[PDB]
RNA sequence: CGGUUGAUCGUUUUAACAA
RNA sequence: CGGUUGAUCGUUUUAACAA
């Protein structure tokens, strides 16, 4: 049925806290659009919401509904899902094999929470689902408002967001970006990491100490951007790794601009509270008291060089078999920035 | 008869502006739709439906075995790539004939109507008004 | 030609209208007996494998029969999934298919001279307009 | 929901023809009773009807409903099912493992049709379900009337049975008795097969010719009773075996009383129409022109002796490790009956 | 003793009555604004992990709060599956639990001096009588 | 106070004829029900409910951490095989105390009530009538 | 007693694979009509109680018979009830067993939407 | 042919009967089924899903000498069966011990045949 | 590079068996309180990326550690992602592997509604 | 002990990697993983579900010499690992050819040990 | 298993029960 | 696959849509 669920179930189930224990049911709100004369028109009757059963997840019921619909196969369809938990292995595999057999339908999925984001089995299932042609995103405030207005029997009552919605959304976006292994295309890399821009993109890697030797972590590698600036999002993503308090970890950051005042203060406080995490920041530009305070807190502020650029191109760039090509005025600008930073610090 | 056919709204609506199309298995690819349509036209053991594009009206060609109580044809060999349809019937008490054709490739074509107890129904219609 | 066919004009309707029509007919047939002379034939009394129901309405010395179907081909619109209706008038092995307008006029001439069951609301296409 | 299904779906789905092709959905009407003060009281709210899904059979949904009910475990419950198709292997196994873990609930099942009664996999699944403690029966006219009155939104309309309901019910009862491998307890055998009684019980076996040698068929062995007499039920069960028209089959019958006039005429007509089936009737009593006509049609009417009694006791009697014990006045009565039959025929 | 407890009288009710109460309150709160000064607090504003809703009703200088719960222990009857209600009256950190009779009397004294939302119909036990 | 407790219908109903029982996990066998009840009584981190046999009234002992704003005891060592319950509270504006006990084997026992702004609620009750 | 027996090579498979086989075979001889020359024999047309169904593929003067089996006391997950498939080239009272590869090559020589292939039906992933 | 030697190396055979039941009755049932016949006997290869089936001759519609014998040596049973495979008349022989329903088995070889050989060469 | 490695014996099992194990273990140390002396360590408390969870059973002066694993590139139905179980008797820096039978006998010696048994978790029906 | 000889007879080992992928890259990945390390290598017995796992030492929280070597002979790799099992210090050694990721492997043996032996005898 | 939730697939799973 | 149905798990799968 189209949009007749009570607000209390919505608020209880679509809470976006990354670790939420007593939500054993999955809710799926689905809508369908059709391509006509080059524009996507809403299909008003082909929308609704379903919930799970003891051994019957909402994806299976949606597949049964699609089978009963008997959509014209000579048309193009876009389906949008809003789901509380990310699909499990069985549901992800069956959705992938459904998408592979029906090329006239595309699927976009918004998730409130990630289900077992620390389990490589579900990570591989989600990666396969994304490779099959599905778009997986994190449900933000706009989507919550849309679901409240469209699928909730609110009777005109205003939507009251829960505490910490934005921080949870940013943390979940960071984890999803880690899981899906996103990469920057060469144009964005060239436009953003040039030393000569209203956005700040930062990459990050993690290493662990073992017998006076640093060993890289395969999963703890990635990058993110701004939606608050990107440093706050990274510091919000950090606590969900559960870094051990007995071993030594080093976090290497590759940031375009220098951190702001509030971001630098937050980073300094975080690295002062956690003595087991060393920080190595290698920036490319400068956006100086905050930088000096951050450096004196324990961080190692440096300037990117050719080796760092080559590592970034090999690591976080979707070059697709293309070697790195440096741009004009790289070495002189890098040397000038390094000298200026050495004189300042 | 002739005056009733040329004067009543229903017959004019079905005779003036009508184009037909075949939508048998709309969720299936074109090739097996063509194959199923050809098979159904050839065996004579399954229904075939032709829907008017504008309205919800449809013509169903049921097999005669399904009637049980009792000129029309669905033929192929008149022209390669086309199916021709003739169906006599009694509509609103008058004898009318439906004539059409659809191509096997597009599963589309044209279809229109023509002209070609009986007194008890006329009496009932007069008393109906 | 060894293939013999039967021709029927079937008005394609959705499932909700079929359910409403059946519920109203059975409610006005047993609870509020304004239409008590009607014969609501159940599912399986027919040679045609796909004929879900059959309502007989005695009009004087003849009868108007409304038969609904399930299991037809899909329609052009989204909610024409294979159900339809057909109304005709018969008198001792003479049958003629009847416009729903004329069918409701006949029904109200003899019987009616919860909403009353009408075939114009059942057969009207709410998805093409 | 309690009893709100339209009559047309009921009539279409609960048709009891043994071979019915285009019914791809399963309907399950369930009701529950509770034991209070030694009497079984109806639980008015714990009843309803469900249907199947693409990969979700009604048994699974009923199990989920039972889980949600949270019945008191210190009570006794009886559940009644009315189902269109007999349960498949997965559903039968899971119902058996549910019954084995919950000993405070008993289950009685009425089936409109048997699903793949010729498939030994489903036969074994049904036998396991019956061994687990479930009662499996064939839905007769009284149960159809009860379901029409209770679970069907008939609005007071009378129930109109379809053609051939009773014959189909008897044939399905015979097939279910063959599948479940029922047996007579010693008291019934002694009371009915004594030669010195308002019921006629008959046993039957089948053999096939192969190189001038009779080979027994393991599945085609059983017995039945009266509900029309039992011979008509047996002749109705016969056509569903699909006996081949090229090989030679012999049907051996062990009947208590002699066949009636109409039953003898029907049997003679059936054995005259089918020349590939020989009939060997070995009766125990006499209920004579019909018998003479049946014998002249091709049958071999005989009288049971000690060997036949021993075979019956070993074959169709639940003796449970107990040898056969003949009763008084057996040999003299058997010899007198044999002499009388020889004089008559 | 290191265990400290809180005591609440919770009226065990079924799910249908909870849904009806919530629907009536929200319908008389926004559509027909006879009760517009009420504050319908949503699910998660509480320290208690199991408190599905909380309706505040200002009575002069104090407030009558009705809180419903989900996730409680099962009841004695068949349909007491873990949901309940509790009504109390508070004024500046002074609270007293209120009989539903007295609660409805207070509600009708101040506000009412689709059916009107009453707590006597919500809390009444229709399964024990 | 004393006169109100001895004269009003609600207090007499909860004080005169009341017996309590524990129904925590009614679908689980007796042994694990006893184990869960003992564990819940000992840890002080989970609720315990006691339902009046006749009506739908129940007493819930929530942990103090779930309150968040602020004598009672649930104790074991007074007698082996029994749990004793004391719960002070404010009901209908007057201070009342609930006293009871249940055995660990039958998960059943006895429970009854006793006697042991304030003026603003009295004024509201007088104006309520 | 043990003086007469019959020997065949039977490949244990899953029930869903048998259903897929008997669905594509019916589809290809009824709807698509690419294999309308094939023959299908049901369970009641054979004397062997363990024969599920038989599919006859004409190859001119000879035929290829592929038979399915229930009732095998082998089982897949040790359920004492397992399915099986057998292949037999038959030419006027002459008979032999054929491995799936040669049978598929025979089918492709004379014949030819998924297609009914014997390798997909007979191959195993439970032990490989 | 590669198929023969592919399914003739280090191949041991083992009985599959009432697997979900205890072993003692399993050998008892194997014993009495091998004695009387009127039943199907399975012998699966360990490596793959290939299986030898022993069907009574009465199950066939029509009609070559092959045997299963256990009385020549106590505690072990010998199996012999010729069968035409891919146009050649190979003969499969083996044995399994009666105590553990396990043993060894191998296939060694002895107008329509040439017709199939021609057809097979044509199917390349 | 290849100068340092670690060797353990890991038994491939199914995910549902792992879930059953970690459900009965939690039940028996939380509700029934028969095994309240056992310890449970989650995934984030171990350095090995492939360790799922660890269960510690005290046996007096020594302990029995049973560890679960995801991420194995073996797979059950060849999905390159399989679970596994490992057993280790540990006594004050001394460690050894223990087969399931001896571990179950150790548990029954010191300890003891279904019970958490290692044979039911480690045994196989896919190859037996 | 019966366990050792039960899992030491006719036991051949075979590599399990990216099984759902072609063989050429499978041996390439086995090659480079054996070269660099930083990965887990599995060797399962054919008969049962027993498996030898090769974990990098950095994955352990703390801390015995054992190796996997392929440069002594081209096209084949040799495996050596000591490990204490049931109180005895058995050593598992084997080899697999690099072309087919198959080969042979066997385990031959070399205060807390006596303590475990006493506990094991007590657990009878 | 009220845990700064590592997440058992809890009527915490349901459109109308007071229209 | 309208077959004297050997049975694809067909809106032939649905309580209110005209209360
Ligand atoms: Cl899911
Ligand atoms: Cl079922
Ligand atoms: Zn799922
Ligand atoms: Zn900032
Ligand atoms: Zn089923
Ligand atoms: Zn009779």
């Amino acid at each position: 049925g189209p949009g007749h669920m009570d607000p209390d179930t919505f608020s209880y189930n679509f809470n976006n806290r990354p670790i939420l224990s007593r939500r054993n049911t999955v809710w799926l709100c689905y809508e369908v659009e059709r391509l006509d004369n080059g524009t996507w028109v809403k299909m008003d009757q082909h929308r609704g919401q379903v919930y799970s059963e003891l051994k019957y997840h909402p994806e299976m019921r949606f597949l049964s509904l699609v089978s009963k619909w008997k959509l014209h196969r000579d048309q193009e369809y876009e389906v949008t899902w809003y789901i509380s938990w990310s699909p499990c292995t069985k549901c992800a595999r069956d959705m992938a094999t459904f998408l592979q057999e029906n090329t006239h339908v595309t699927l976009t999925i918004f998730v409130a929470r990630l289900y077992y984001f620390w389990d490589p089995d579900y990570q591989e299932a989600l990666r396969s689902l994304a490779q099959a042609g599905a778009t997986i995103k994190i449900m933000n405030y706009d989507e919550f408002q849309h679901c409240w207005s469209k699928f909730v029997y609110s009777q005109g009552a205003p939507f009251q967001p829960w505490d910490g919605l934005d921080e949870y959304s940013q943390a979940l976006s960071g984890m999803l970006g880690e899981i899906l292994r996103h990469s920057m295309d060469p144009p964005t890399f060239t436009f953003n990491f040039n030393n000569e821009r209203h956005e700040t993109y930062l990459c990050y890697e993690v290493e662990r100490m073992h017998n006076d030797t640093w060993v890289k972590l395969n999963q703890r590698r990635g990058f993110l951007a701004n939606q608050r600036h990107a440093e706050l999002c990274f510091l919000d993503v950090i606590p969900f790794w559960k870094l051990d308090l007995d071993q030594d970890y080093r976090v290497t950051c590759f940031t375009s601009w220098s951190p702001c005042f509030s971001c630098a203060q937050e980073m300094a406080k975080f690295i002062s509270k956690n003595k087991h995490v060393s920080l190595c920041i290698k920036t490319a530009r400068i956006y100086q008291e905050g930088l000096r305070t951050l450096a004196e807190a324990g961080a190692k502020i440096s300037i990117m060089t050719y080796s760092e650029f080559k590592h970034c191109w090999d690591t976080f760039v979707d070059h697709q078999g293309a070697p790195f090509q440096p741009w004009d005025g790289l070495d002189e600008h890098s040397q000038d920035l390094s000298g200026r930073l050495r004189a300042i610090l | 008869q002739r005056s009733k056919f040329e004067n009543e709204e229903f017959f004019r609506k079905l005779s003036r502006e009508c184009e037909i199309k075949y939508t048998g298995f709309r969720d299936r690819p074109h090739e097996e739709r063509q194959a199923r349509f050809q098979n159904a036209c050839r065996d004579g053991r399954s229904e075939i439906a032709f829907v008017a594009t504008g309205t919800n009206l449809s013509l169903q060609f049921f097999p005669a075995s399904w009637q049980g109580e009792q000129r029309e044809y669905v033929d192929l060999e008149r022209e390669a790539g086309k199916v021709y349809l003739k169906a006599p019937m009694i509509l609103n008490g008058v004898c009318v004939i439906w004539k059409g054709w659809i191509d096997l490739q597009r599963l589309d074509g044209m279809g229109c109507l023509e002209f070609d107890a009986q007194q008890a129904f006329e009496e009932a219609r007069r008393r109906t008004r | 030609m060894e293939n013999r066919w039967q021709v029927m004009i079937v008005w394609q309707v959705d499932r909700m209208r079929i359910n409403t029509w059946k519920r109203l007919v059975k409610h006005h047939m047993y609870i509020s007996r304004k239409a008590k002379d009607w014969f609501y034939r159940h599912h399986y009394e027919s040679t045609n494998p796909k004929i879900s129901s059959e309502v007989h309405i005695p009009l004087g010395d003849a009868k108007l029969v409304i038969t609904t179907y399930w299991g037809l081909h899909t329609g052009e619109r989204d909610w024409h999934l294979g159900q339809g209706v057909s109304i005709e008038w018969r008198k001792k092995r003479y049958s003629t298919q009847v416009d729903p307008d004329l069918a409701d006029q006949l029904i109200h001439l003899h019987y009616f001279d919860p909403p009353l069951p009408s075939v114009r609301k059942l057969t009207e296409d709410r998805w093409n307009k």
